[PDB]
């Protein structure tokens, strides 16, 4: 199945550069549609196209980033990166990388998109994620809470995703000192004490932090 | 420019027609191919119409529509609403610089869904977090319609002195709400008081848990 | 010759020498001449083996 | 690397000759949709003379 | 299978362009080429054209066709057909499995060809065929520009109905008509008559022969 992946650096500073990074996975850039473009969405509100690139050097900006976006894409490795210098704090959405189609008659088209990304552009009050157990019928419920993590794009798990029945995630909320904070449970009944542990799971993207606990 | 523009809301009853209308601030809007898309809440956005007669496999039959080019307006009906289809949709289409341009985005929002009242759970801090001179109060709201639910918190004679932090509501995949509530303290106010309790507000219902960290 | 194309007989495009007498060779190997590393993948100056 | 073609009903010829023909030029560039070569191998370019 | 079908006939008028169609039935035209062949009443076929496009020497300019790639079918076409070029034509395709076909024909009529009239002549019986015991008048046509001629025999008086045998008529090398008709009987009764008479019916003319044994 055609599917793709935004990657890149999560965490960019004021008036910098900001990078990321797409992977394709089953189809070739030069063939399936000749174009890929970048879309980010800001928190709430729609789509915003910002450009895609030819493998033979066709590219089309958005005028009203002409003078800040620059894309480039590599024909051998299937993957197509976007560039965009001197960010704004206003900047911070949920950036997006999809094809177009273009074999037919017009560019036309937007069929398959990826999975998001929340790319953060603001430095201050950064800090690493950290991880807290809740306390704990024929049912019973608990759950893991996570805190003091300023990088949105956070994921977290359940027994590593096996038998994830009854899991539910909560949204987030951002405190008054610059950190995020994120809970989830899970409902489970009282037999299930002898196999299938109650482990909980959570991983930070921008920082490779991985932390186990029941 | 091709400046695009979408009534930012839409309610409307279930097993009914739905008309929506994306206009063309700028530029002819039949100069080139529009497209519309679906974003169900926590989920990529899909497409919906192509060519701007046309529908892709597998999306229903309830999509379609048509352009104008006189009123400049991207006309679409849905016709028998139903639950699953409350989500976000978007006209797109393509200026002749070859630009790009998304609409403002549209919420469709189902009227017709029964009444449904709050869950409230709440979670006590642990002897992990104890144990790092912290502590912080975990409550959860959800299964709850209307947008006009509250929170509230107490300390077992009067609300909480300390901060308490509140999640937006947002809407879940199964046509139902989310939201949380936290409340960060000192240990030593944690053991000095008798109980805390997350208070929710809903029109003509309130629901408590009351715990107590002594006891 | 079968009417739908009979593709189970098939011949080495290049090589970067030429074959010596009696010189059997069944590589597989994607076959690069041009100024660019192909990687072992069909790229757009890159020839099939077979 | 030239501004403006001509037309196809009235395409520009242009001949070559009295100077150093380096195809090396269009392999460093190589911004080419196709390539194809008749009679003549792309590999073996700059080895002939015409 | 690749079944090229011929309609049955067409007329055009001269001096201008005459085209002949050939669809075929499935298959891929674009596989094996196609041929047309010209073929007249009393001979073998010829090839006109070959390789879709090309056409032998010898044969005139006229002869001209295309293929149609978006129906998958053959056409030939005369720029300034003559009166020289009515003739039958065959499209030939192969099948993917080296299976040669050849269509059904389609018989080219110059419409803008003067009418004519019927050449009747009579010939009585030989010295011969008397001889032999026998007798066979025969009443040749020739000529005549309409197929639906009929023929008809009248005795010394009144008409009469014997061994009658009638030809069907066929195109000429000249692009015109011939048909023969036939009367046997026996010697007796030719000598105990005093005339015969053969009887040709053309549109809008009649003409009659009347010839005598004796004398």
């Amino acid at each position: 199945q055609v599917q793709l992946q935004e990657s890149g650096p999560g965490l960019v500073s004021p008036s910098q550069t900001l990078s990321l990074t797409c992977t394709v996975s089953g189809g070739s850039i030069r063939n399936e549609v000749y174009y890929w473009s970048w879309i980010r969405q800001p928190p709430g509100k729609g789509l915003e196209w910002i450009g895609y690139i030819h493998y033979s050097g066709n590219t089309y900006y958005n005028p009203s980033l002409k003078s800040r976006v620059a894309i480039s894409v590599d024909t051998s490795k299937n993957q197509f990166s976007l560039k965009l210098n001197s960010v704004t704090a206003a900047d911070t959405a949920v950036y997006y990388c999809a094809r177009v189609s273009v074999g037919g008659r017009l560019v036309s088209t937007f069929d398959y998109w990826g999975q998001g990304t929340l790319v953060t552009v603001a430095s201050a009050s950064t800090k690493g994620p950290s991880v807290f157990p809740l306390a704990p019928g024929g049912t019973a419920a608990l759950g893991c809470l996570v805190k003091d993590y300023f990088p949105e794009p956070v994921t977290v798990s359940w027994n590593s995703g096996a038998l994830t029945s009854g899991v539910h995630t909560f949204p987030a909320v951002l405190q008054s000192s610059g950190l995020y904070s994120l809970s989830s449970v899970v409902t489970v009944p009282s037999s299930s004490l002898g196999t299938q542990t109650y482990i909980c799971n959570v991983n930070h993207k921008p920082s490779n932090t991985k932390v186990d606990k029941r | 420019e091709f400046m695009l523009t979408q009534p930012h809301s839409v309610s409307e009853s279930p097993e009914m027609t739905v008309t929506i209308s994306c206009t063309g601030s700028s530029g002819s809007i039949a100069d080139n191919y529009v497209q519309w898309y679906q974003q169900r809440p926590g989920s990529a956005p899909t497409t919906v119409i192509y060519e701007n007669y046309q529908r892709p496999s597998g999306v229903p039959n309830r999509f379609s529509g048509s352009i104008d080019s006189s009123s400049n307006s991207a006309s679409l009906t849905i016709s028998g609403l139903k639950t699953e289809d409350e989500a976000d949709y978007y006209c797109q289409s393509y200026d002749n610089s070859n630009v790009a341009v998304f609409g403002g985005g549209t919420q469709l929002t189902v009227l017709g869904q029964p009444k449904a009242a709050p869950s409230v759970t709440l979670f006590p801090p642990s002897s992990e977090e104890l144990q790092a001179n912290k502590a912080t109060l975990v409550c959860l709201i959800s299964d709850f319609y209307p947008g006009a639910v509250t929170v509230a918190w107490k300390a077992d004679s009067s609300p909480v002195k300390a901060g308490v932090e509140t999640t937006t509501p947002s809407k879940q995949s199964n046509n139902k709400y989310a939201a949380s509530s936290y409340l960060s303290l000192t240990p030593e106010q944690w053991k000095s008081h008798r109980s805390y309790s997350c208070q929710v507000t809903h029109e003509g219902s309130t629901v408590e848990k009351t715990v107590a960290p002594t006891e | 010759s079968k009417p739908s194309g009979n593709y189970n007989y098939l011949y080495r495009l290049l090589r970067k020498s030429k074959l010596k007498p009696f010189e059997r060779d069944i590589s597989t190997e994607i076959y690069q001449a041009g100024n660019k590393p192909c990687n072992g993948v069909a790229g757009p100056n890159c020839y099939s083996p077979l | 690397n030239a501004t403006t073609f001509a037309s196809v009903y009235a395409w520009n010829r242009k001949r070559i000759s009295n100077c150093v023909a380096d195809y090396s030029v269009i392999y460093n560039f190589a911004p080419f949709f196709a390539f194809k070569c008749y009679g003549v191998s792309p590999t073996k370019l700059n080895d002939l003379c015409f």
